[PDB]
């Protein structure tokens, strides 16, 4: 459990998007005061073996934490995402909920697939019959208000 | 409130 979260901060903090020095929610909320439209995760106090992330929206800033299940990492307790393997990359699977998937936008150099004049075409690139469905939003104590968040924090 | 601040709920539970 803790080892999974801690091992994630090591790789997550190396990105620079992790700012360790603020408060639980106050750390994530600072993204709204500086990197507007950006979400960041802070290292929960206590033993410092846990991190919580929150985003900014027109409905209010919300913070969420990952839950360790036996040997798996998930932002909840429902195994509705066993696509990967057991004990896979802890927060990495959770990061998809806090942000978009990895894989920089760069790719060698040449456009493996050009998209010039090509009408009547199914825009399905990375979707070979595989989609765990992702989305981050706040619940109105009764109404699920879906919010789309996917912006990395870049210092400043 | 100077104390409880890291409050929240969850995101897209299931469907």
């Amino acid at each position: 459990e803790y080892q999974l979260v801690v091992n994630a901060v090591r790789k997550l903090q190396e990105s620079g998007f992790y700012w360790s020095a603020v408060t639980g929610g106050e750390a994530n909320l600072l993204l709204s005061a500086e990197p507007a439209g950006t979400f960041l995760i802070r290292d929960s106090s206590d033993q410092r073996h846990f991190f919580t992330l929150s985003v900014k929206t027109q409905s209010g800033t919300k913070n969420l934490r990952i839950q360790c299940e036996g040997g798996s990492f998930s932002l909840q307790s429902d195994p509705r995402s066993t696509q990967p393997v057991p004990r896979f990359d802890c927060v990495l699977k959770l990061v998809h909920h806090y942000m978009p998937p990895p894989g920089t936008p760069s790719f060698s150099l040449p456009p493996t697939e050009p998209s010039s004049e090509v009408p009547e075409q199914p825009p399905a690139q990375a979707l070979p019959g595989s989609t765990p469905k992702r989305a981050y939003y706040i619940y109105s104590g009764g109404e699920k208000i879906p919010l789309v968040l996917s912006r990395p924090l870049s210092s400043n | 409130s100077t104390a409880s601040t890291v409050e929240y709920s969850t995101v897209v539970h299931s469907g």
